[PDB]
DNA sequence: AAGTATTGATATAAGTAATAGATAATG
DNA sequence: CATTATCTACCGCAATATCAATACTT
C-alpha cells in the first residue's frame, strides 16, 4: 500500500550523478513477472531484502506491493535523493537509512555490530532464501565497485559469508556486453572471466534493441530478455542501462594464484598460447611446454579460452617447482633512487 | 713529479669502459678454469664472458642478414616480410661499431639499469631500449671523433635508438642463462635446474600496463655484493691531474671526455643560444669563475675513511648507514574470508615493507659504491671539474662522489692543501664547529665560548671516535663535525695553536640568498633588517620571527581543542618554520609546503604519522604570517608572473605567411629569456611533450621526440620565471665572487649559497664576497631586465577577447570587414597579423617614400598601437601589441651599507 | 576495387572516494 | 558553471595491446 512515485516528482529531482532510473510500472511489473522469484523464496513473506542505491525507489514499492517482505532496507547516500525518499516514505514500513554503501566499513558496521540488519547464514548448496540483494551501479564512473563485488563473490568475504545470495544490478550496457562475453567474442575480457568462474548470469532487461547484437545469439534468445525504450528512463542523456541476475556458483580453484595466471596471461589475448607464456615466469614457457601434453591447447589465443582451461593451466602453475610469487607483483612509484 | 705520476693513472682511468670490461672478466675466466668449477662472483664475471661468448655469434649473424639484404636496391620486392621491413630501418645502423663493443656495451647497460623505474626486480623496457641506444649511439660519436683525430643522421632518431635497443635486450635475453635451485610441491624434493636470466613481462599499476623486465633472484643475489664495482666500472670519477680551463663549450672539464657547460636535458634552443653567446665571447667571466671552481684539490679524510670503513664492517644500523638486511619480513597473511579493507590494510603494508627494504638496500648500494671510491682514492689528491645548468647553477662533473653530496661525503673530503691558522685560524674553527651543531643567533664571541665549554667532549670523541660517549653523533652535521673535532683534538695537543697546518674546510653560507636578493631589488628596509643586510649587534633570524609568528597563530587557533595545536603549541621548530619559508619565498605551493613540514617533522612523531592534516593548518598558518611579513618581494615576484603570462601568451609577426590554420588559435612557441650579468643567456626549457607508441620487437614502448617542435607549457613559465631568475642572479654572484677570490689565490669551492675555504682566508673571503655582492648588485636589475624584455620582445602581439559594444571594437570590425574585400576573402586575425607583419618591412625598406606611405597604410594591431587605452578599458577575438607592466617602485636603500654587516655570511 | 598500411580510438585494474587548500584552464 | 587536474627550483621517473575507421597505393 505504498505510494509509488511518479514522473513529475522525478522530474523535481536536481542532481542524479550520472545515476539513470527506469520509471514505468507496467515495465516493472513485467521485469518482476519474468524474474518470478517466489518461486526460489517458497515463503517470501519473512524475507527480508537490502537495497543499494535505490534512488527514485520505484523498484522498491513495486516489490513491497507485490511481496509483502518483513523488513526492507535502503542505503542512499546522494543528498537530495536521501530527503527526497524519507519525505515521501514517511509513516510506511519500509525503512530509509543514510549510509554509503561505497564503504565496506558502512556494510561491517550496519551487519556485525549495531546489527539494524541481520541477515541468516545458509549452506552453500543452495541460494540464500532468507536474503536479496539489489543494487543499481548504472553510473559511468563505478564500474571498480562491480568488479570489486565479483572479487567478493570469488572470495566469500563482504556479503557472501552468508552464503550464495541472488544479485539483481542495474548497470550500463557496455559493462554489461563486457561482463556477458562468451569465449571468441571481442569483448571478452576478465570481468568476463570472473563472471564465468564465480557466477551464472542471465540478461534480463535492455534499454536500445541496438545493443543486442554485441551479446550472444545464442544467450540472448535463452534469456528471452524484455526490451524497452529510452523513453522509460528519465534522465535520457546517458548511455543505455541493462539489468542481469546474479546468482553465486560452487568453485573449486586458489583464488589468488587463479586470479594472478588469468592476469598476466590474458594481456596479449591475441597472441598464440605457444608464445604468451614466457611472461609467466623465468622458464614458463619451456615449462609450460613440458608439461601441456595436448597439441590443440598450444594454438588457442587466451580470448578463446574458457573458466575451465584456466583453472587446468591454474593447476600447473601451482605444479610449477619454480614459481615466481604472485605477493610481489606490483610497482612503487614512492621509491625513486633519482641520485643527481 | 707529482703530475706525471697522476697524468699516467687519468689516462688509464680514463680508459673505455668497453675495452676494460672485455679484458677483465676474459682474465676472470682464466682462474676459473685452473680452480675448480663453482659459482662465486669471480664465476659471476665468468657467466657475463659466457654470456658475451654465446651473444656475439648472433649479433654477428645479424649483421650478415643486414648486410646481405641491403645489398639489393628494389624495396617493393625485397623484405616482405614484417621483420625483414624493419632491416631497412635499422641495419644501416649496426654496421658502423664492432660487435664485441656493442655486446659488452648491452650486457653493462643491462646490469647498470637493475632495481630502477619502480620495479622490484628489474627496470622498465622502455627505458632500457632507450638507454642501450644512447650509449651505443654515445660510443659511436666517441669512436668517430677519435678516428678523424688519428686520420687528421647526425642525431639518431630516438625511434632508431629505441629499435636498437629492443633488438639487443631480446638477443641477450634468448641466451642468457641461470640455474637456480627449489623444490616441488608434488613430493616436497630439492632439484636443480637452469633458467633464462631475463624474461620479460608486464605489470598493472592503476589501469596501465608497464612492460617491465625481469632479472633473476639468482643474479641479484652477486649483483648486491661488493664485487659490483669490479663486474661494473664507472665512467665519470675525481679526477687527480688539474682539469682542462673552460674556453670552448665543446672542450674541457675531463681531458677526453667532452662535456657541455649547460646541462641541457630536452631542448636544443639553449644550446643554440649558448652557442652563440660562446662564440660571440661575452661568458668570459663565467669561464673564469668555472675554472677557479674547478682547479682546487680535495683528499679524503684517512681517519673519518677509517671510522666509517670499521662501521659498516660492523653491519649494524648507524645514523645514516641503513644496515644489512637479507630478506623481507612479511607479516601473515590474513584469511581469505576477512573483510576486503582488512585485505587492503595488508595489501598496503605489504607494499610499505617492500618500499622500506628496497629503499635500504638502495642505500647501503649506493653507500658501498662511494666507500669504494673512498677507498680507492685515498691518500692522493683528487679534483673536481664543474659544469653548469641552463639556470646558471654550478655542479660537478663526478655525481657519485662530490663534496655536494650527503654529510658523509662531505667529511670524507678535505683540501689537499694546507695553510697555518694565523691569528684568526682557531677562531673560525671554533666558529665553524659552532656552525655544525645548529646554534647560529649567537654571536661570533658566544659561538667561540660555546666550542671552548666542550674541550673534553672534543678531546674524547677525537681520541676514540667510537667505543666511547660518542658527542659527534648528536651533531646536525656527524662526519664533517667529527673531522673539526680530529683537528681541534690536534690543535690543542699544541702549545702554539697558530702554527698548525689544518686541511678542514670552514662553512660559510648566506641564509636565504634568495631573501638578500629580495631585500636588495626592492631596496626594502625591513627585508634588509630582517635578513642581516643593515649591520647589527647580532644575527637575526627570519625563520625564528616567522616560526614565532607561527606559534601565534596555532596559539589563536588551538581553541577548537585540536590535538595537533595542543601538540606543537609549544613545538613548532626554527627547522620546520624555515623550510617552509625558504621555498615559499621562492614561490611553492600549499602542497609542497605541506611536503616539506611533514617530511621535517615526521621523524620527531610528535603527532600522529598521516600528519599531512595537521600541517594542512600549520602551512595556512605559515602563509597568513608570511602574507603580512613580506610585500616587496610578493610584488617583484609578481611582476615577473606578469611578464611571464604576457610572453607566454603571445605571437610573433613572422611566423608564416598565411597561417598555421591548426585550429583558431596559432600555437604558441615564445619562452622567456633574458641575460645573466655575466653574459650568460638563460632559456626556460618548458615546453609540450608528445609521445607516441613506438614499436619495437619486445614491445611498443611510449616514448616522445625532443627534437620535435612543440608548444610552451604556460603553467610551467609561470612557475619557473621568478625562482629560475632570482637563482641565476645568486649564482652570477657566487661565480664572480668565486674568480675574484681565486684572482686573489685563495683556495674555493661552493655548493651554491655557502662558500668554502681555509680558516686562515675565511676573513679576506668575507670582504671579497661582500664586494662582489656590492659590484653585481649596484644596478637597478629588474629596470634593466624591463630593456631587456623590451628589446627581446619589440614585434610581438597578444590575444584577447574584446566587448562587442565598445566604440572602438566597431571600428576593429569595419577594418576586419575593410580587410576581406583587400584580401579578396574572409578576413581573420592572421591575415591582420600577415598586414601587421608587412607594414614593419615596409618600414625596413630605407626608401622614405615607402615608410610614409607604409605609414599611411592602416592594420588592426597599428590601429592598437597608436591607441593607449583600450587595453585598461578591457564578445570578439581582438590583437594586443606586447606591453609589459611598469615595474614595481625602488625603495630607497643604500646598497653599499651592508660592507660594514658582520653577519651577512656566518 | 580491393588490398593495405596508416591513423585513431578504446579497454586494461579494481579503494588514491588518501584535500577546499587554492585555482587556471577546460568543454 | 561545474569540472579537472595541479601543485618552488634543479640535480641522468611515471602505459600498452587491440580493434575499428579511413585513406593510400596498387
Ligand atoms: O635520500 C633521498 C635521496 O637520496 C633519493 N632521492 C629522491 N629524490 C631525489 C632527487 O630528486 N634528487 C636526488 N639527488 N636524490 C633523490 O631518495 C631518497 C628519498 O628518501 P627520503 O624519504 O628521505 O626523501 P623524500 O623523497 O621522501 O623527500 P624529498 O626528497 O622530497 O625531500
Amino acid at each position: 500500500s505504498v505510494p509509488i512515485p511518479g514522473i513529475k516528482d522525478i522530474s523535481k529531482l536536481k542532481f542524479f550523478y550520472g545515476f539513470k532510473y527506469l520509471w514505468n510500472p507496467t515495465v516493472y511489473n513485467k521485469i518482476f513477472d519474468k524474474l518470478d522469484l517466489t518461486k526460489t523464496y517458497k515463503h517470501p513473506e519473512e524475507l527480508k531484502v537490502l537495497d543499494l542505491y535505490p534512488g527514485v525507489g520505484i523498484q522498491s514499492a513495486i516489490f513491497y506491493n507485490k511481496y509483502c517482505p518483513r523488513q526492507y532496507s535502503l542505503l542512499e547516500k546522494r543528498s537530495s535523493l536521501y530527503k527526497f525518499l524519507n519525505a515521501k516514505f514517511e509513516g510506511s514500513p519500509l525503512q530509509i537509512l543514510k549510509r554509503d554503501p561505497y564503504d565496506w566499513s558502512t556494510y561491517s558496521n550496519l551487519i556485525d555490530e549495531e546489527r539494524i540488519f541481520v541477515p541468516e547464514v545458509q549452506s552453500s548448496d543452495h541460494i540464500n532464501d532468507k536474503f536479496l540483494t539489489v543494487a543499481n551501479v548504472t553510473g559511468e564512473g563505478s564500474e571498480g565497485l562491480i568488479m570489486q563485488w565479483l572479487s567478493c563473490i570469488g572470495n566469500k568475504n563482504w556479503l557472501y559469508r552468508f552464503g550464495k545470495v541472488k544479485m539483481l544490478l542495474w548497470m550500463p550496457s557496455t559493462t554489461a556486453r563486457k561482463l556477458l562475453a562468451r569465449p571468441g567474442m571481442h569483448s571478452r575480457s576478465k570481468c568476463s572471466v570472473v563472471r564465468e568462474a564465480f557466477t551464472d548470469t542471465k540478461l534480463i532487461a535492455i534499454s536500445d534493441a541496438n545493443e543486442l547484437k554485441g551479446f550472444d545469439s545464442q544467450c540472448i534468445e535463452e534469456w528471452d530478455p524484455i526490451l524497452f525504450s529510452a523513453a522509460e528512463i528519465w534522465p535520457t542523456k546517458g548511455k543505455p542501462i541493462a539489468l542481469v541476475e546474479m546468482d553465486p556458483i560452487d568453485f573449486d580453484f586458489d583464488v589468488d594464484n587463479w586470479d594472478y595466471v588469468t592476469r598476466h596471461l590474458m594481456i596479449l589475448k591475441r597472441t598464440p598460447l605457444n608464445t604468451v607464456m614466457d611472461s609467466l615466469g623465468h622458464g614458463g614457457q619451456q615449462y609450460f611446454n613440458s608439461r601441456i601434453t595436448d597439441k590443440d591447447l598450444l594454438k588457442k589465443c587466451p580470448i578463446d579460452l574458457t573458466n575451465d582451461e584456466f583453472i587446468y593451466l591454474t593447476k600447473l602453475f601451482m605444479e610449477w617447482p619454480f614459481k615466481p610469487d604472485i605477493l610481489m607483483d606490483f610497482v612503487d612509484m614512492y621509491q625513486t633512487e633519482h641520485s643527481g | 713529479a707529482l703530475n706525471i705520476f697522476n697524468q699516467d693513472r687519468q689516462k688509464v682511468l680514463e680508459n673505455r669502459a668497453t675495452e676494460a670490461a672485455r679484458e677483465r672478466w676474459k682474465h676472470d675466466f682464466e682462474e676459473a678454469k685452473a680452480r675448480g668449477d663453482i659459482s662465486i662472483e669471480k664465476n659471476l664475471n665468468v657467466k657475463l664472458w659466457k654470456w658475451y661468448n654465446e651473444m656475439l655469434p648472433l649479433v654477428k649473424e645479424e649483421i650478415n642478414h643486414c648486410r646481405s639484404l641491403l645489398s639489393e636496391k628494389l624495396s617493393d620486392k625485397k623484405g616482405l616480410n614484417k621483420v625483414d621491413t624493419n632491416r631497412l630501418g635499422y641495419g644501416p645502423y649496426l654496421t658502423l661499431i664492432d660487435p664485441g663493443k656493442m655486446c659488452v656495451i648491452t650486457i653493462l647497460e643491462l646490469l647498470k639499469l637493475n632495481s630502477t623505474g619502480g620495479v622490484i626486480e628489474g627496470m622498465r623496457t622502455a627505458r632500457a631500449v632507450i638507454s642501450v641506444g644512447k650509449a651505443i649511439e654515445m660510443e659511436f660519436r666517441s669512436e668517430q671523433v677519435l678516428k678523424s683525430e688519428s686520420q687528421a643522421k647526425i642525431l639518431w632518431p630516438q625511434s632508431i635508438r629505441a629499435r636498437i635497443g629492443s633488438v639487443l635486450i631480446s638477443m641477450l635475453i634468448q641466451v642468457a642463462k641461470v640455474s637456480v635451485q627449489g623444490v616441488d610441491p608434488v613430493t616436497k624434493a630439492k632439484v636443480h635446474g637452469e633458467a633464462p636470466a631475463f624474461a620479460h613481462g608486464y605489470q598493472y599499476h592503476n589501469g596501465s600496463k608497464l612492460g617491465v623486465l625481469k632479472i633473476h633472484k639468482t643474479l641479484i643475489r652477486q649483483l648486491n655484493g661488493e664485487r659490483l664495482i669490479a663486474s661494473v666500472q664507472p665512467q665519470l670519477l675525481p679526477m687527480l691531474v688539474e682539469p682542462k680551463p673552460w674556453v670552448n663549450w665543446r672542450s674541457g672539464g675531463y681531458h677526453y671526455t667532452q662535456s657541455t657547460l649547460l646541462r641541457t636535458k630536452d631542448s636544443p634552443e639553449q644550446v643554440a643560444y649558448l652557442k652563440a653567446a660562446s662564440d660571440n665571447g661575452d661568458i668570459d667571466r663565467v669561464y673564469d669563475g668555472l675554472n677557479v671552481l674547478g682547479r682546487t684539490p680535495w683528499t679524503v679524510n684517512r681517519k673519518v675513511f677509517d671510522v666509517v670503513s670499521q662501521v659498516w664492517n660492523k653491519g649494524e644500523g648507524f645514523l645514516d648507514i641503513p644496515g644489512a638486511q637479507d630478506e623481507m619480513v612479511l607479516p601473515p597473511a590474513p584469511p581469505k574470508n576477512s573483510d576486503p579493507s582488512i585485505l587492503r590494510a595488508w595489501k598496503l603494508q605489504v607494499k610499505t615493507i617492500a618500499n622500506k627494504f628496497s629503499s635500504d638496500r638502495s642505500n647501503r648500494c649506493d653507500t658501498n659504491y662511494k666507500l669504494e671510491i673512498a677507498r680507492a682514492f685515498l691518500g692522493e689528491k683528487l679534483y673536481f671539474p664543474h659544469n653548469l645548468d641552463f639556470r646558471g647553477r654550478a655542479y660537478p662533473l663526478s655525481p657519485h662522489f662530490n663534496h655536494l653530496g650527503n654529510d658523509m661525503s662531505r667529511g670524507l673530503l678535505i683540501f689537499w692543501h694546507g695553510k697555518k691558522l694565523g691569528p684568526s685560524g682557531l677562531k673560525w674553527l671554533k666558529i665553524h664547529l659552532s656552525n655544525l651543531f645548529g646554534f647560529d643567533k649567537l654571536p661570533l664571541k658566544d659561538r667561540v665560548a660555546f666550542t671552548e665549554s666542550h674541550l673534553q667532549d672534543i678531546k674524547d670523541s677525537a681520541e676514540n671516535p667510537l667505543t666511547g660517549d660518542r658527542w659527534w653523533t648528536t651533531a646536525d652535521k656527524p662526519w664533517q663535525a667529527l673531522a673539526t673535532c680530529f683537528e681541534l683534538n690536534e690543535v690543542m695537543k699544541m702549545d702554539n695553536p697558530e702554527e698548525f697546518i689544518s686541511h678542514q674546510p670552514v662553512h660559510q653560507d648566506g641564509t636565504c640568498n634568495g631573501l638578500q636578493h629580495y631585500a636588495a631589488l626592492g631596496g626594502d628596509v625591513e627585508g634588509a633588517t630582517q635578513v642581516n643586510l643593515v649591520p647589527s649587534d647580532k644575527p637575526q633570524d627570519v625563520y625564528a620571527h616567522v616560526a614565532r609568528l607561527v606559534q601565534k597563530r596555532l596559539e589563536i587557533a588551538a581553541e577548537k581543542g585540536d590535538e595537533n595545536a595542543k601538540i606543537l603549541k609549544d613545538k613548532i621548530t626554527r627547522k620546520v618554520v624555515k623550510q617552509t619559508v625558504m621555498t615559499n619565498v621562492y614561490g611553492v605551493t600549499y602542497v609542497g609546503a605541506t611536503f616539506q613540514i611533514a617530511k621535517q617533522l615526521s621523524p620527531i612523531f610528535d603527532d600522529r604519522k598521516e600528519s599531512l592534516d595537521f600541517s594542512k593548518y600549520l602551512t595556512k598558518h605559515v602563509f597568513s604570517a608570511i602574507r603580512e611579513l613580506f610585500h616587496s618581494a610578493h610584488l617583484i615576484q609578481d611582476w615577473l608572473g606578469e611578464s611571464a603570462k604576457r610572453i607566454s601568451k603571445s605571437i610573433r609577426l613572422d611566423v608564416d605567411e598565411k597561417s598555421f590554420k591548426n585550429g583558431n588559435k596559432p600555437d604558441f612557441m615564445s619562452s622567456v629569456i633574458w641575460t645573466t650579468p655575466l653574459g650568460l643567456p638563460i632559456v626556460q626549457p618548458y615546453r609540450e611533450e608528445s609521445k607516441k607508441q613506438v614499436e619495437t620487437n619486445l614491445q611498443t614502448v611510449f616514448i616522445s621526440d625532443p627534437f620535435a617542435v612543440n608548444p610552451v607549457n604556460a603553467r610551467r613559465q609561470k612557475a619557473g620565471l621568478p625562482p629560475n631568475f632570482i637563482h641565476s642572479l645568486d649564482a652570477s654572484h657566487m661565480l664572480l665572487s668565486a674568480a675574484e677570490c681565486g684572482k686573489q689565490g685563495l683556495d674555493f669551492a661552493s655548493v651554491h649559497d655557502s662558500y668554502w675555504t681555509h680558516a686562515s682566508d675565511i676573513d679576506t673571503m668575507n670582504v671579497v664576497l661582500r664586494e662582489q655582492f656590492i659590484k653585481l648588485h649596484e644596478v637597478d636589475l629588474v629596470l634593466r631586465l624591463k630593456e631587456e624584455f623590451d628589446q627581446r620582445y619589440k614585434n610581438y602581439v597578444k590575444i584577447g577577447k574584446l566587448k562587442r559594444s565598445t566604440d572602438l571594437a566597431q571600428k576593429i570590425i569595419r577594418i576586419r570587414k575593410d580587410l576581406s574585400r583587400k584580401l579578396g576573402r574572409s578576413t581573420t586575425l592572421a591575415d591582420e597579423i600577415y598586414f601587421e607583419k608587412k607594414r614593419q618591412e615596409l618600414l625596413n625598406s630605407p626608401l622614405i617614400e615607402d615608410r610614409n606611405v607604409g605609414e599611411k597604410m592602416v592594420t588592426t594591431v597599428s590601429l592598437f598601437e597608436d591607441i593607449t587605452d583600450l587595453d585598461a578599458l578591457e564578445g570578439m577575438s581582438v590583437l594586443l601589441p606586447l606591453r609589459l607592466p611598469e615595474i614595481p617602485p625602488k625603495g630607497d636603500f643604500d646598497v653599499t651599507v651592508l660592507r660594514n654587516s658582520q653577519y651577512f655570511f656566518s
